[PDB]
C-alpha cells in the first residue's frame, strides 16, 4: 500500500500489520510499543467511530422517509427518558470502567484475561490482541486479513464521517443527511465555501 | 457550680494514680531509651558541672521507683487538666 | 457578580469611556476635510473603537468601577476564554518549540561537528523535524512513559 | 551558490527571516482580529 | 486470587496472610514491619468498623433514631442522652467524656504492652471463651472471614459518611428507602454529575 506514490514507506511499518499504507509521516509508531497501543487505539476509535456515525446517520435517513420520527442526535439527549442522564452516566461509567480495565489488562498481557471470573468454566480462545474472538464471534466469521483491513478501512472511514458530523452541524446546524440533501439541491451552490 | 476541691483532688489522683500504676513502665522504658549528650559524652561528661543528674533526689522507697519528680510531672498534668475543666464549665460557651 | 464587579454590558463606566474616547476622536476629527485620508483615518478608529467596546460586552467580561474589563482566572467555567483557553493554546504552541528544538539538537548530537549545524542551521532537517510538533503531547507522553525523555 | 544558501543557512539570517515571518503574521492576525484579550 | 486478575502480584505478597489478594498498589508495605504493624492496624479499623455498622443501622430502626442526630444532644448547656428511650443519669457530655477517656486510654495501652506480633493483632486467651482458635486450619479460614467480613464494614462506613456529606441530616437506611422509591431517579447521580 502506498498513501503517497511513491514515498518511501518507513521502515518500521513492514506491510505486517493489516492497513499497512506505510503512511506515519510524523513518526509516532517508531517505537514497536507505541505502534502497538496506537493499533489498539485505531482499532477501538475505529469501531466505536462506526457504531456512532451509523446511529448517528441511519436514524435520520429514515425520519426522511417517514418510516419513524426520531430526533436528531445532536438534540436526543434532552429530558426524554425515564431514568434521567445522570443515573444512566453513572451506569454507563461503571460497566465501562470494568470492561475498559479488562481489555486494557488483556492488553498490558496477553492470556492473562480470557476466562469468566465467576463461571470459570466458560472460556475465551488464545486469538489476537484486539481480535478477541470466541463469545464475542458467535457467527464464527474467519478473522481473514481482508476481513481485518476492511474493518480496519471502515473504521477509518467512519472517524473522518464522525468529524465531518462535528463540524458540518457546526457550521450549518442541520443533520448530516440534511446537508447532503441540501448539497443534491443545488452542488454548485451549495458547499463549504457559502456555509461560512 | 462544681467543687474545685474535689475537681481538683479528684483529677490529680487519677493523673497520680496513671502514672502511678498504668503508664509507668512505658515511661520508664522511653526515658531508658533516651538521654541528652554532646559529641558522645553526656553534659557533664564534657563537662558542665552544673549538668550532673540528681542521684539523691530522684532517689525513693516506692516499690517500683515512683519518685518525688513523677509527683510533680503527673500532679502538673493533674492540675491542668482539672482547672481546664473547671475553666470550661465555668464559661456560658455556647456553640 | 464574582469579585463584587459588574459586567461590561451593564456598566455604566464603560460606556462612558467609550463614549469620551469617541469624542475624542471626533474633537480631533474635526479639522480635516471628511474625503482626506486622516478623515478616514480617525474615522476608521472610531468604527474600531466602538468595535471593541461592543465585542467586550458581548464577550461576557466583568468591569471594575475603574470601567475597564477585569479577568477572572480561578477556573470559572463562565471565563474560560479569559486565562485557560488562550492558556491551553499557549502550552500547546510552546511545547511544539520546545519539542521541535529538542528533536533538532538530538538530531545533530551524533556528528563530526555538532555546534557546526548549531550556528548554520540544517534547513533540511529543521523542515523535516518541523511538523512532527504537531503531535508534541502524543510523542512526549509516550517517551515519558517509556523512558526516552530523561537519562 | 551552495555556499550562498549556507550563509543564507547562518544564525543571524535564519532569525532574521524566521521572526520576520512571525511578525508578519502577528501583524495579519492582529489586524484581520483585532483588539483581542479573550481566546 | 488477586484483586486485578492479570496484574503481577508484588514480591512480598505471596498470599499466604489471612485476606491476602496482593492489592498494594503504593508499595506501603515494602517494609515488613510496617507490613506487620498495617495488619495489626488493618484488624482494629475492621472490627471498629463491624462494630460501628450495625450500631448505626440498628437504632436507625428500631429506636426511630439516627446515628448524626444521636450526636446532637450535645454541645448545648442541656446535655441530655438517651439509650433505649430511657434517659440515663450519668448521660451528660464531661462525665462519659471522662469515663471513656479512662476505660479506652487503659485497654489500648493495655493492648500496647503486648510484644509478640501474632498475639498483637490475635489474642486468643480470655478473648476466646468458645476456643474457635484451637483447630490451626480453622482459625486460618475464620481470620480470612474476619478480615473479609471487616473490610466490607469499613466499606460500608465509608458509604454511611459519604452519604451523610451528600445528604445531612439522613441515615443510610433512610436512603436506602429514597432508593427503593425511585432507583431509577434517586442515586449518586444528583451528587456526581448534578444538577
Ligand atoms: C461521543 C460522545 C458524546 C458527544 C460528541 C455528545 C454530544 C452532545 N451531547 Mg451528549 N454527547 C456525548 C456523550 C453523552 N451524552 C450524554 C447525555 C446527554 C444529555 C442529557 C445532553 C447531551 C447533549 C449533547 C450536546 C451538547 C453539546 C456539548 O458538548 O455539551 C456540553 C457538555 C459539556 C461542556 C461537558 C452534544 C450534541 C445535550 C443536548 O443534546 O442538547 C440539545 C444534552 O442535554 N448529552 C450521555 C449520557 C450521560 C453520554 C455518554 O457518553
Ligand atoms: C489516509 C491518509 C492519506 C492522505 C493525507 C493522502 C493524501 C494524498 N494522496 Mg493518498 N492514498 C491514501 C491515503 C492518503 N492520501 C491511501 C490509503 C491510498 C491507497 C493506497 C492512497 C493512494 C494514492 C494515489 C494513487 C495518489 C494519492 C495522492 C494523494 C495526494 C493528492 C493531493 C490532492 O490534492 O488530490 C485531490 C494527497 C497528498 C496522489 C498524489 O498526488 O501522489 C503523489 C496520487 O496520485 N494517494
Ligand atoms: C453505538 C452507539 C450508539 C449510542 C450511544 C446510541 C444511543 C441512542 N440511540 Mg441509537 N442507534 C445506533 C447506535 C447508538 N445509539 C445504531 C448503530 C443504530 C442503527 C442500528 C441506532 C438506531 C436507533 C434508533 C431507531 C433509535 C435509537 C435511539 C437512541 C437513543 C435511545 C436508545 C436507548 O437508550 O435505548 C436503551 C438501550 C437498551 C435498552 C439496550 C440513544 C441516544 C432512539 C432515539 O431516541 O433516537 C434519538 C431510537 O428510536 N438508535
Ligand atoms: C488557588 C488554587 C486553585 C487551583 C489550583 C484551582 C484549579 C482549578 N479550578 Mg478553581 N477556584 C479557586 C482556586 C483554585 N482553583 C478559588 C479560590 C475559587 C473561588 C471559590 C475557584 C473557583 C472555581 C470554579 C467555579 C471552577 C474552578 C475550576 C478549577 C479547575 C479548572 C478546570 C479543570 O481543571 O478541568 C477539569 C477538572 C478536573 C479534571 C478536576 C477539577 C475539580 C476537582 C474536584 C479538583 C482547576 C482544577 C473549575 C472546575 O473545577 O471544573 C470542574 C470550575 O468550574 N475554580
Ligand atoms: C509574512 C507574513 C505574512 C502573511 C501570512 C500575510 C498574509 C496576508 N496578507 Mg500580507 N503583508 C505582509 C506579510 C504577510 N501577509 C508584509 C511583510 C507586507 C508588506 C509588503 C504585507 C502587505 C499586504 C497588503 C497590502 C495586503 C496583504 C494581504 C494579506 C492577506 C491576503 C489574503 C493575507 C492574510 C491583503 C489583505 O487581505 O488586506 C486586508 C492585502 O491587501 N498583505
Ligand atoms: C508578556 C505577557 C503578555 C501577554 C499575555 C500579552 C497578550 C496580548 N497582547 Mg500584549 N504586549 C506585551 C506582552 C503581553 N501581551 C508586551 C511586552 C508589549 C510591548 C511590546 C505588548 C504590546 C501589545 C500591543 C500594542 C497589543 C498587544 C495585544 C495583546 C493581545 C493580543 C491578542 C492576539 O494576539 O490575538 C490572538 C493571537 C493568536 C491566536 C496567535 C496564535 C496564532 C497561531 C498561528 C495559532 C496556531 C494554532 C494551531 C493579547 C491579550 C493587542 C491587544 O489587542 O491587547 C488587548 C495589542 O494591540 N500587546
Ligand atoms: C485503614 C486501615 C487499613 C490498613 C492499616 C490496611 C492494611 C493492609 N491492607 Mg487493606 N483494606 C482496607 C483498609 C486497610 N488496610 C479497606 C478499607 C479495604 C477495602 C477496600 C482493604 C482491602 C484490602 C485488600 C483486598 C488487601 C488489603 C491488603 C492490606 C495489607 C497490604 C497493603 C498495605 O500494605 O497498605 C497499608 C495500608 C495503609 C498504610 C492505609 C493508609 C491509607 C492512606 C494513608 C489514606 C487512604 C485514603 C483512602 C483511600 C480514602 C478512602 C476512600 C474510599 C472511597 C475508599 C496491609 C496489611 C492486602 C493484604 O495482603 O491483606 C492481608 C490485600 O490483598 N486491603
Ligand atoms: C461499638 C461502637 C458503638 C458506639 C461508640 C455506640 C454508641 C452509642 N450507641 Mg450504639 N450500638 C452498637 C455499637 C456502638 N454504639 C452496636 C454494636 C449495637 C447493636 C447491639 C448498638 C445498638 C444501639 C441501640 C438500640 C441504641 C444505641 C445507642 C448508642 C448511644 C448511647 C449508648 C448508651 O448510652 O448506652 C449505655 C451503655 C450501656 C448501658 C452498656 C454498658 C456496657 C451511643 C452514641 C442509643 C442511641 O443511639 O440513642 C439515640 C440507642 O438507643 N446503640
Ligand atoms: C470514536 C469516534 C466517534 C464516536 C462517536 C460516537 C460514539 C457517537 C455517539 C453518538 O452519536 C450517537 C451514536 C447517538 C447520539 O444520540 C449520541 C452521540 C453520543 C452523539 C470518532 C473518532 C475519530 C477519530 C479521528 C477522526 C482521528 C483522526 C486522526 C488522524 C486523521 C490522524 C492522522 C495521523 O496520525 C496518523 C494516522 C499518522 C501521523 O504520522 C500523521 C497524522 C496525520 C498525524
Ligand atoms: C504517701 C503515700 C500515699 C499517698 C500519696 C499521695 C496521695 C500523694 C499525693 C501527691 C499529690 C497530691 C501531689 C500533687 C501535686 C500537684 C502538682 C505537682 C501541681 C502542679 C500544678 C500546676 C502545674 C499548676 C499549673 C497552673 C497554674 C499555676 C495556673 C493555673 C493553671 C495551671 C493549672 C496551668 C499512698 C497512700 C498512695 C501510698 C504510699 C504512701
Ligand atoms: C524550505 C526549505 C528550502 C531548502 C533550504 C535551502 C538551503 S538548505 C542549506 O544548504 C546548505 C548547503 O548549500 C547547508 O550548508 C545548510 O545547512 C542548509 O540549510
Amino acid at each position: 500500500g502506498e498513501w503517497l506514490p511513491g514515498l518511501a514507506s518507513p521502515g518500521y511499518l513492514t506491510g505486517s500489520l493489516p492497513g499497512d499504507n506505510g503512511f506515519d509521516p510524523l513518526g509516532l509508531a517508531e517505537d514497536p510499543e507505541n505502534l502497538r497501543w496506537f493499533v489498539q487505539a485505531e482499532l477501538v476509535n475505529g469501531r466505536w467511530a462506526m457504531l456512532g456515525v451509523a446511529g448517528m446517520l441511519l436514524p435520520e435517513v429514515f425520519t426522511s422517509i417517514g418510516i419513524i420520527n426520531v430526533p436528531k442526535w445532536y438534540a436526543a439527549g434532552k429530558e426524554e427518558y425515564f431514568a434521567s442522564s445522570s443515573t444512566l452516566f453513572v451506569i454507563e461509567f461503571i460497566l465501562f470502567h470494568y470492561v475498559e480495565i479488562r481489555r486494557w489488562q488483556d492488553i498490558k498481557n496477553p492470556g492473562s484475561v480470557n476466562q469468566d471470573p465467576i463461571f470459570k468454566q466458560y472460556s475465551l480462545p488464545a486469538g489476537e490482541v484486539g481480535y478477541p474472538g470466541g463469545i464475542f464471534n458467535p457467527l464464527n466469521f474467519a478473522p481473514t486479513l481482508e476481513a481485518k483491513e476492511k474493518e480496519i478501512a471502515n473504521g477509518r472511514l467512519a472517524m473522518l464521517a464522525f468529524l465531518g458530523f462535528i463540524i458540518q452541524h457546526n457550521v450549518t446546524g442541520k443533520g448530516p443527511f440534511d446537508n447532503l440533501l441540501q448539497h443534491i439541491s443545488d452542488p454548485w451552490h451549495n458547499t463549504i465555501v457559502q456555509t461560512l | 457550680e462544681l467543687s474545685p476541691s474535689l475537681v481538683i483532688s479528684l483529677s490529680t489522683g487519677l493523673s497520680l494514680f496513671l502514672g502511678r500504676f498504668v503508664f509507668f513502665n512505658f515511661q520508664r522504658e522511653n526515658v531508658a531509651k533516651q538521654v541528652p549528650e554532646q559529641n558522645g559524652l553526656t553534659h557533664f561528661e564534657a563537662g558542665d558541672t552544673r549538668a550532673k543528674e540528681y542521684v539523691s533526689l530522684l532517689k525513693s522507697n516506692d516499690p517500683v521507683g515512683f519518685n518525688i519528680v513523677d509527683v510533680l510531672a503527673w500532679g502538673s498534668i493533674g492540675h491542668i487538666v482539672a482547672y481546664y475543666i473547671l475553666a470550661t464549665t465555668s464559661n456560658g460557651y455556647d456553640p | 457578580d464574582i469579585s463584587g464587579l459588574t459586567p461590561c454590558k451593564e456598566s455604566k463606566q464603560f460606556a462612558k469611556r467609550e463614549k469620551q474616547a469617541l469624542k475624542k476622536l471626533q474633537a480631533s476629527l474635526k479639522l480635516y476635510a471628511d474625503d482626506s485620508a486622516p478623515a478616514l483615518a480617525i474615522k476608521a478608529t472610531m468604527e474600531k473603537t466602538k468595535k471593541r467596546f461592543d465585542n467586550y460586552g458581548k464577550y461576557g467580561l466583568l468591569c471594575g468601577s475603574d470601567g475597564l474589563p477585569h479577568l477572572i482566572v480561578s477556573g470559572d467555567q463562565r471565563h474560560w476564554g479569559e486565562f485557560i483557553t488562550p492558556g491551553i493554546l499557549f502550552l500547546y504552541i510552546a511545547g511544539w518549540i520546545g519539542w521541535v528544538g529538542r528533536s533538532y539538537l538530538i538530531a545533530i548530537r551524533d556528528e563530526k561537528k555538532p555546534t557546526q549545524k548549531e550556528i548554520i542551521i540544517d534547513v533540511p532537517l529543521a523542515s523535516r523535524l518541523l511538523f512532527r510538533g504537531f503531535s508534541w503531547p502524543v510523542a512526549a507522553y509516550r517517551e515519558l512513559l517509556n523512558g526516552e525523555l530523561v537519562d | 551558490m551552495r555556499d550562498l544558501k549556507t550563509y543564507l543557512s547562518v544564525a543571524p539570517v535564519v532569525s532574521t527571516l524566521w521572526f520576520g515571518a512571525l511578525a508578519g503574521l502577528l501583524i495579519e492576525i492582529n489586524r484581520f482580529f483585532p483588539d483581542a484579550l479573550i481566546f | 486470587a488477586h484483586w486485578m486478575p492479570g496484574e503481577p502480584r508484588p514480591a512480598y505478597l505471596d498470599g499466604s496472610a489471612p485476606g491476602d489478594f496482593g492489592f498494594d498498589p503504593l508499595g506501603l508495605g515494602e517494609v515488613p514491619a510496617n507490613l506487620e504493624r498495617y495488619k495489626e492496624s488493618e484488624l482494629i479499623h475492621c472490627r471498629w468498623a463491624m462494630l460501628a455498622v450495625p450500631g448505626i443501622l440498628v437504632p436507625e430502626a428500631l429506636g426511630y433514631g439516627n446515628w448524626v442526630k444521636a450526636q446532637e444532644w450535645a454541645a448545648l448547656p442541656g446535655g441530655q442522652a438517651t439509650y433505649l428511650g430511657n434517659p440515663v443519669p450519668w448521660g451528660t457530655l464531661p462525665t462519659i467524656l471522662a469515663i471513656e477517656f479512662l476505660a479506652i486510654a487503659f485497654v489500648e495501652h493495655q493492648r500496647s504492652m503486648e510484644k509478640d506480633p501474632e498475639k498483637k493483632k490475635y489474642p486468643g486467651g480470655a478473648f476466646d471463651p468458645l476456643g474457635y482458635s484451637k483447630d490451626p486450619k480453622k482459625l486460618e479460614e475464620l481470620k480470612v472471614k474476619e478480615i473479609k467480613n471487616g473490610r466490607l464494614a469499613l466499606l460500608a462506613f465509608v458509604g454511611f459518611c459519604v452519604q451523610q456529606s451528600a445528604y445531612p441530616g439522613t441515615g443510610p437506611l433512610e436512603n436506602l428507602a429514597t432508593h427503593l422509591a425511585d432507583p431509577w431517579h434517586n442515586n449518586i447521580g444528583d451528587i456526581l454529575i448534578g444538577f
